[PDB]
């Protein structure tokens, strides 16, 4: 026999064992999650133990067939697999050393907590609290008073933790083959062996530079205009030519800029599409929101959920005692098993919300064929913006008209367009120059150009640079200002969102292009097509099995990445921003200071 | 020719069902065989019949009948036909291309499935070669998907058997079934077992 059959065997066995192995594991996390008590705790401990476990001797013994003696290109992903995700290479004691920073570090996130310095005795919490202050109040003392007291108490207890991570993360990944830790993170794109379609890991970092040099011009018009119409609110501290403080951005650190929306909305008077109290009058719940989705998605060919889905599955948070977490997930326990856990309301964004967990199931049921190890999406984005389109799609006019929810009787002038273009631009251009520039600094940081004493000076002069956001108070050494954000000091990739947010846009536009539609992109409806839902079928199929260059092509006819559909979806806004912005300055200067 | 009632009701309706492996073998004859004793179970998932008609079955003489049975997974039930390959058609049952008979399928996940998880239902994963038509094989001989030679279950080395899972909230395709299987033919012979007739 040849290795290849070998290899082929121990696929099979290895399969037929683990698909137990996660079922058991899954079916515990979710029994923690819904009945939050001790001994569920301890259960999830120890199915978690088991799962590790087999997977470290899973890889162990899989680590002797060679890779080179295989043709099949199918059975040599998931050796790959397997002998990179389970295979442990420092020694016992660096390795406890790791697992212990990491559960500090992530403890000291969770129950990190600030006081008033008025009375001691009151203290409050980031999430009810924190978040709620730098999101809806108006008042510069207490906004800069909280940013200032969570950095300060956050990020001098986190930096030490960061600096010995750091060090370790390194000698790990140059453990295997990597140069650091950023070359380990960028290799989930890499393709090899296919002609045509390679792609090398420093292919992303060109790629993201090009994408962000055509994206800049209509981001910082947006910024020159939130720029003026803050200024309009704030009378002494915006500059007119200067950059925007750091804590007036809406919320704790600046990713997103919706909760700006109430103050910098183009028209007033003209009101939104709230569905919500046409919902409360036609007496609906949970039940027919999530009816309503599942007719959506039966509408464009799709399949719709199973019984167990509607017997297993809460939708609705139980109260009383029975304490759970009201976080909006998908769940796929495997062997058929597909159950959705969130708390619904009755508002437009819970109805956006099923719809955007609906699309996620739809996409986990879509490859429930391929061997174990290949049932995942193409890369980390393309679950992400599958997610996505569902939403883009069902939050259109043209879909609540048909609903119901909106009456017959309303029109689209061009104010109501342009106002849904800005609510819809302050939520997806404001976050990719936030996104970028964290995640340049994380991998200068992990290759070690930056030395650890100019970590800070280097980490805003960036931000000055490519946010055009200056801070409030200056920062010396002392401060870890990254690691106050949850992904940063929870060992997360940051990139994801990035390339989903083009991806979800090409997607839309190909799927509005089969569907032979006319008109502007941002009113397209795919309700009734069925060309569109077989075609996004297609490669909603496919899993792991073929490189995502392969599957992109397949759908937009594209093998990289490209920006154009985004520059198209913004384009009517885009020449209203210019239009407007014929008196006040655009750009903006780093030299300036809000401390003098 | 007066006679007693063949026991249908027995070969259905049993506690234990036996594992697909060592599935089991009833022979019926001398008695009346009543076919309106079955129909009064579950909407069955399944009931091909290939040498005659399910309604010409009750006014039909036949010679012997043997019955089969034995529990499979819900995906699995396809491959129970004459020239069908895949894992359970050829390395645990197999028909031949002849056949003449009927399939019964039916769920069965209220009565073989357990919270814990039921192991006590195995199949056969690996084997040397085919398996000949309406041929068994219960053994347990360490598998050799290697060249060196085989000792103990290790590396290259793997147990030839395997147990189900089977929990009561798996999907469908997943939860168990029951299979019976009847082969009747019509040769030479005095014509035994026939149909409730007056
Ligand atoms: C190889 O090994 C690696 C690491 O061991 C595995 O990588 C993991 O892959 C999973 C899924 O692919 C990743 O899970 C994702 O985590 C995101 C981060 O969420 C964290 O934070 C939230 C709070 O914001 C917590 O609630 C949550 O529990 C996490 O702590 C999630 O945001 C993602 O959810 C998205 O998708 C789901 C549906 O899948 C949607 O319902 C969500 O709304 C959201 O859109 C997702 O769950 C995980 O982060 C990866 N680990 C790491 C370290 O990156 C590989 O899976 C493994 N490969 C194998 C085994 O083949
Ligand atoms: C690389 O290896 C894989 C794994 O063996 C090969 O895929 C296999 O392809 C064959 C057909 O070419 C599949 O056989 C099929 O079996 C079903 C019954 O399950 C039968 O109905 C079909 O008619 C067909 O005979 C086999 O299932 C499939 N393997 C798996 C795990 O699904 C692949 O062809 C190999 N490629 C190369 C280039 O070597
Ligand atoms: C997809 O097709 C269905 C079936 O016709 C549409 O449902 C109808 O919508 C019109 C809209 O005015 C109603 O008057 C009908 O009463 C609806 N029929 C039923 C049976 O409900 C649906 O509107 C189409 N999708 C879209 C987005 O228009
Ligand atoms: C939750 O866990 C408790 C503790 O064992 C258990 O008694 C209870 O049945 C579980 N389920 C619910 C719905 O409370
Ligand atoms: C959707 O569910 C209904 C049951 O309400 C079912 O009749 C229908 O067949 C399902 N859709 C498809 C495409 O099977
Ligand atoms: C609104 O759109 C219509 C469409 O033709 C156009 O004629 C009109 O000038 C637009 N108004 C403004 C203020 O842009
Ligand atoms: C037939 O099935 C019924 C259903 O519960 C059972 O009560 C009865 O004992 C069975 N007959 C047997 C096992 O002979
Ligand atoms: C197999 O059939 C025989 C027929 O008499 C029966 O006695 C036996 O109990 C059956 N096996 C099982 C496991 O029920």
């Amino acid at each position: 026999s040849t290795i290849e059959e070998q290899a082929k065997t121990f696929l099979d066995k290895f399969n037929h064992e683990a698909e137990d192995l996660f079922y058991q594991s899954s079916l515990a996390s979710w029994n923690y999650n819904t009945n939050i008590t001790e001994e569920n705790v301890q259960n999830m401990n120890n199915a978690g133990d088991k799962w590790s476990a087999f997977l470290k001797e899973q890889s162990t013994l899989a680590q002797m067939y060679p890779l080179q003696e295989i043709q099949n290109l199918t059975v040599k992903l998931q050796l790959q697999a397997l002998q990179q995700n389970g295979s442990s290479v420092l020694s016992e004691d660096k390795s406890k050393r790791l697992n212990t920073i990491l559960n500090t570090m992530s403890t000291i996130y969770s129950t990190g907590k600030v006081c008033n310095p008025d009375n001691p005795q009151e203290c409050l919490l980031l999430e009810p609290g924190l978040n709620e202050i730098m999101a809806n109040s108006l008042d510069y003392n207490e906004r800069l008073w909280a940013w200032e007291s969570w950095r300060s108490e956050v990020g001098k207890q986190l930096r030490p933790l960061y600096e010995e991570y750091v060090v370790l993360k390194n000698e790990m990944a140059r453990a295997n083959h990597y140069e650091d830790y950023g070359d380990y993170w960028r290799g989930d794109y890499e393709v090899n062996g296919v002609d045509g379609y390679d792609y090398s890991r420093g292919q992303l970092i060109e790629d993201v530079e090009h994408t962000f040099e055509e994206i800049k011009p209509l981001y910082e018009h947006l910024h020159a205009y939130v720029r003026a119409k803050l200024m309009n609110a704030y009378p002494s501290y915006i500059s007119p030519i200067g950059c925007l403080p750091a804590h007036l951005l809406g919320d704790m650190w600046g990713r997103f800029w919706t909760n700006l929306y109430s103050l910098t909305v183009p028209f007033g008077q003209k009101p939104n599409i709230d569905v919500t109290d046409a919902m409360v009058d036609q007496a609906w719940d949970a039940q027919r929101i999530f009816k309503e989705a599942e007719k959506f998605f039966v509408s464009v060919g799709l399949p719709n959920m199973t019984q167990g889905f509607w017997e297993n599955s809460m939708l609705t948070d139980p109260g009383n005692v029975q304490k759970a977490v009201c976080h909006p997930t998908a769940w796929d326990l495997g062997k058929g098993d597909f159950r959705i856990l969130m708390c619904t309301k009755v508002t437009m964004d819970d109805f956006l919300t099923a719809h955007h967990e609906m699309g996620h199931i739809q996409y986990d049921m879509a490859y429930a064929a391929q061997p174990f190890l290949l049932r995942n999406g193409a890369n980390e984005g393309f679950h992400e913006a599958v997610g996505e389109i569902m939403s883009l799609s069902a939050a259109t006019p043209k879909h609540l008209k048909s609903i119901g929810l909106l009456s017959p009787d309303f029109q689209e002038d061009n104010e109501t367009e342009i106002n849904f273009l800005l609510k819809q631009a302050l939520t997806i251009v404001g976050t990719l120059p936030f996104t970028y520039m964290l995640e340049k600094w994380r991998w200068m940081v992990f290759k070690g150009e930056i030395p650890k004493d100019q970590w800070m000076k280097k980490w805003w002069e960036m931000k000055r640079e490519i946010v055009g956001v200056v801070e409030p108070v200056p920062h010396d050494e002392t401060y870890c200002d990254p690691a106050s954000l949850f992904h940063v000091s929870n060992d997360y990739s940051f990139i994801r969102y990035y390339t989903r947010t083009l991806y979800q846009f090409q997607f839309q536009e190909a799927l509005c292009q089969a569907a032979k539609h006319e008109g502007p992109l941002h009113k397209c409806d795919i309700s009734n097509s069925t060309e569109a839902g077989q075609k996004l079928f297609n490669m909603l199929r496919l899993g792991k099995s073929e490189p995502w260059t392969l599957a992109l092509e397949n759908v937009v006819g594209a093998k990289n990445m490209n920006v154009r559909p985004l520059l198209n979806y913004f384009e009517p806004l885009f020449t209203w921003l210019k239009d407007q912005n014929k008196n006040s300055f655009v750009g903006w200067s780093t030299d300036w200071s809000p401390y003098a | 020719n007066v006679t007693n009632l063949c026991p249908f009701h027995e070969v259905f309706n049993a506690t234990r069902f036996a594992s697909v492996y060592a599935w089991n073998r009833t022979r019926i004859s001398n008695c009346v065989a009543d076919y309106s004793v079955l129909y009064n179970f579950a909407p069955f998932f399944a009931f091909k019949c290939y040498g005659v008609s399910p309604t010409k079955l009750n006014d039909l003489c036949f010679t012997n009948v043997y019955a089969d049975s034995f529990v499979i997974k819900g995906n699995e039930v396809s491959q129970i036909a004459p020239g069908q390959t895949g894992n359970i058609a050829d390395y645990n049952y197999k028909l031949p291309d002849d056949f003449t008979g009927c399939v019964i399928a039916w769920n069965s996940n209220k009565l073989d499935s357990k919270h814990s998880g039921n192991y006590d239902y195995w199949y056969r994963l690996f084997r040397k070669s085919k398996l000949k038509p309406f041929e068994r094989d219960i053994s347990t001989e360490i598998y050799q998907a290697g060249n060196k030679p085989c000792k103990g279950k290790g590396p290259n080395c793997y147990f030839p058997l395997q147990s189900y899972g089977f929990r009561p909230t798996y999907g469908v395709g997943h939860q168990p079934y029951r299979v019976v299987v009847l082969s009747f033919e019509l040769l030479h012979a005095p014509a035994t077992v026939c149909g409730p007739k007056k």
